[PDB]
């Protein structure tokens, strides 16, 4: 019985899968092609676990999950036995996304809850949490993705149809908002920064209004460029939008039971692939 | 509701209520369709053809010499496949010819090399058009037409023979000139044609065609074979330009270009594309870019191989950015095919040092395990993968699976924690000395053997959990062993139970 898992994540080396469903449990599997052997079940949430997410193995085996009970739960495998080492629930509503930073930033976490907040939880020397939060969106935040870089930034997708790009500032000590972008007529479900250290940067912003805008910034200066992936509404509401590391392929999880794939061509416009 | 993101090992997990986990490990459909790529022997022999030098802006490998030729791939393909035709024709036009016999001066050499190349190209075209024309000769009902068709197969001798046999003797003699570029004969043939095409009550339809061939400009003309556009493969007519056409006066390139200027080729046809890139000479890249946005006849792999050959043979010129673009694209396709060694090899042909560094690093660390199996995987990590990167990656794989020599080559404290024998300690101390945290060093020095300072240092380290307690217990045991009055009391100032028993 597992009729509706909401999220699954793969580890750096892809040996250990972590699905999370609505029955609150987070199941850990030892994958091996056809055979993912169930190795664990983790019960510690008071509502459907929306998302799970491993951290960089530089930090051992850590997994921050966020669930409907408004609480972010950090887990850790310890000698082959899992244990909830920390927790961070400074959010007064259902926590939706949770995504670790680039490991060069430390062990930073990115939480994004319906109380219009998004936190960046550091784990200090005592391993204890150091929350520095910001208000992100009015009617709630559905997602928040990290950006790689070599001047840190992230993106957030809102319930007010916004897509925001925040940046760290030593003057403020809290992430200062630097640019917001408007293009959807309904809850911005998911937002994704692309890991392509190439000439430009790409953002795929899927939404409830069955659109997927792509914000391509020329460089550090010139603002973004709006590009409706295709100019027809998808047969059903879109949920997830993920970039590929090698290649800059875009995967779109629409509520129409297939996942589409879009690649950029020399026109600059995007074309299906599969 | 559905969910799907991309894997580290670029592949896709989606909601799937048919498995066991509630997700599906999908092997991403690879555009990379070319068999020999999945066989590791090809890759080994391909690395044998390269000279790798470290960069002048970082230690990461990038290619200094390549001897790859379109020629080389041909062994791994069927001589029957259209692919083989593409690679072969590409070899004929682009791979350098060698001329073994010594030549009086070097401009001569150049001329010979041109004749050789020309002869191979035209023999090949004849290989292709062969059956088309033979079919046409099968169906002709007129001898002079057959003679013409034999000229279409660049067979001057059988044209001459049939002429002879069909009692067309003068023509026969004339025919013998086809392929000597005698300008006298050229202007004479053209003259005869104008005289006919000004009065000339009637001339046989195929004799005029043959004269037009002798004219050296069979479409470029006023009795033009251009209308044969509708009766013959474009390649067949191009053969006519290349064989007759004005061989000596033109370079192979500008000749081919001359022909192409008279006829549009189908956008989708790739052997067409190769001729266009060959003829385009002065702006191959320009055309290549044009070819890119118009068709997909040239695949990712081919475009990369092409660009690389031309680059490393001085044959042609491509932007650092276009060569890198091609290289990225192919490396990516390869990585989608779980061909990490091969993607790694390709990634080295990057010009941009920064990007090479990132790509390489990222991939090696993410995929170290697979890249350390056979010797064909060894030569791989003996591309010039930086010592640092390899062991570093390997260090990561150990922390995550739960090493020390690599570390010797915070984290160090955690390693000491895990270690918590005497010989190993001594070796560690020697390594630390070679490298030259301080507290731990003081403790080690004490163990090998001021005492109060070492004690304070150790206490501070303990404060900075299980390993620290173990170290504290060890220190206590050592102190107890040493004891076996005021100074002793000063040094002193389950563990609690032990302390109580001591008091």
């Amino acid at each position: 019985h597992n009729e509706l898992i909401h999220d699954a994540v793969l580890d750096y080396y892809g040996k250990r899968l972590a699905t999370c469903s609505s029955d609150k449990t987070i199941k850990i599997f030892e994958v091996e092609g056809e055979t993912h052997k169930l190795i664990d079940t983790l019960t510690g949430h008071e509502g459907p676990v929306w998302r799970v997410d491993w951290a960089h193995p530089k930090f051992g085996t850590i997994l921050a999950s966020c669930s409907y009970d408004g609480k972010v739960l950090i887990w850790k495998e310890e000698n082959g036995r899992w244990s909830q080492i920390a927790v961070h629930a400074v959010h007064s509503a259902s926590v939706n996304s949770v995504q670790w930073a680039p490991h060069e930033y430390g062990p930073l976490l990115l939480v994004a809850s319906s109380d219009g907040k998004v936190s960046v939880v550091e784990f200090k020397e005592n391993g204890t949490t150091s929350p520095i939060i910001i208000d992100a969106h009015a009617i709630g935040v559905n997602s928040a993705s990290w950006a790689p870089a070599t001047s840190r930034k992230f993106v957030t997708g809102g319930a007010d149809n916004l897509v925001k790009i925040w940046k760290y500032n030593s003057d403020a000590q809290t992430y200062v908002l630097e640019s917001t972008l408007e293009g959807h007529s309904d809850w911005v479900r998911d937002v994704a920064w692309s890991p392509t250290v190439l000439l430009r940067s790409y953002l795929a912003s899927v939404s409830q209004d069955r659109t997927c805008i792509i914000w391509t910034q020329d460089n550090e200066q010139g603002p973004w460029k709006k590009t409706l992936l295709k100019e027809e509404k998808f047969p059903d509401v879109l949920w997830r939008a993920s970039w590929s590391l090698s290649g800059n392929v875009l995967a779109l999880s629409g509520g129409d039971n297939k996942v589409t794939l879009w690649k950029e061509n020399l026109e600059g416009k995007w074309e299906p692939a599969g | 509701y559905t969910f799907a993101k991309f894997s580290t090992g670029s592949m896709l997990l989606t909601k799937d209520i048919v498995g066991k986990s509630g997700v599906s490990i999908k092997r991403l459909p690879t555009e990379l369709q070319r068999k020999f790529l999945f066989d590791d022997v090809y890759l080994d022999k391909e690395i044998e053809k390269v000279t790798i030098e470290a960069r002048k802006s970082n230690p990461y490998p990038q290619i200094s010499e390549s001897s790859l030729l379109f020629k080389d791939a041909l062994d791994y393909m069927e001589k029957t496949s259209s692919d083989y035709n593409l690679w072969k024709l590409s070899s004929i036009l682009f791979d350098p010819v060698s001329y073994p016999y010594k030549t009086d001066n070097d401009q001569v050499k150049m001329a010979l090399l041109k004749k050789e190349r020309h002869c191979r190209l035209t023999s090949w075209i004849v290989s292709q058009i062969g059956p088309e024309i033979e079919e046409k000769i099968r169906n002709s009902s007129n001898e002079i037409e057959q003679i013409f068709l034999y000229l279409l197969l660049n067979d001057v001798v059988r044209a001459s023979k049939l002429a002879i046999e069909s009692k067309n003797g003068h023509l026969s003699v004339l025919i013998s000139y086809l392929g000597s570029n005698d300008p006298r004969i050229r202007d004479l043939a053209e003259l005869q044609l104008q005289k006919w095409s000004t009065g000339g009550c009637s001339i046989d339809k195929n004799i005029s065609k043959i004269y037009k061939l002798l004219s050296g400009s069979p479409f470029e003309g006023l009795f033009s074979l251009k209308e044969l556009e509708s009766e013959f493969s474009w390649l067949c007519l191009l053969n006519l330009t290349l064989c007759y056409g004005q061989i000596d006066e033109y370079s192979l390139e500008s000749l081919v270009q001359s022909h192409l200027d008279k006829f549009s080729l189908p956008y989708d046809d790739p052997i067409g594309v190769i001729f266009q890139l060959y003829a385009a000479n002065e702006n191959t890249e320009k055309l290549y870019k044009e070819v890119r946005q118009r068709t997909n006849a040239l695949d990712v792999q081919f475009c990369w191989y092409l660009i690389q050959t031309l680059r490393f043979n001085g044959t042609r010129v491509f932007s650092k950015e276009t060569s890198d673009e091609a290289t990225f694209a192919f490396a990516a396709q390869l990585e989608f095919a779980q061909l990490h060694g091969h993607s790694l090899f390709v990634s080295c042909f990057l010009n941009d040092d920064k990007a090479a560094e990132d790509t390489i690093k990222r991939l090696v660390m993410r995929e170290i395990t697979l890249l350390r199996a056979s010797t064909n995987d060894h030569i791989l990590n003996r591309l010039k993968i930086p010592s640092q990167l390899i062991f570093n990656a390997q260090a990561l794989k150990d922390r995550y699976e739960g090493s020390e020599v690599q570390n010797l080559l915070d984290l160090a404290e955690m390693a000491i924690v895990t270690s918590l024998v005497q010989n190993n300690e001594l070796k560690t101390l020697r390594e630390i000395l070679n490298e030259f945290v301080s507290i731990n060093v003081f403790e080690v020095y004490l163990k090998l053997v001021q005492e109060t300072i070492d004690s304070l240092i150790s206490g501070m380290k303990i404060f900075y959990v299980a390993a620290c307690c173990n170290v504290m217990s060890q220190e206590i045991v050592s102190k107890i062993l040493e004891k076996n009055k005021a100074k002793l009391l000063e040094l002193p100032l389950q563990d609690l139970m032990k302390c109580t028993y001591k008091i």
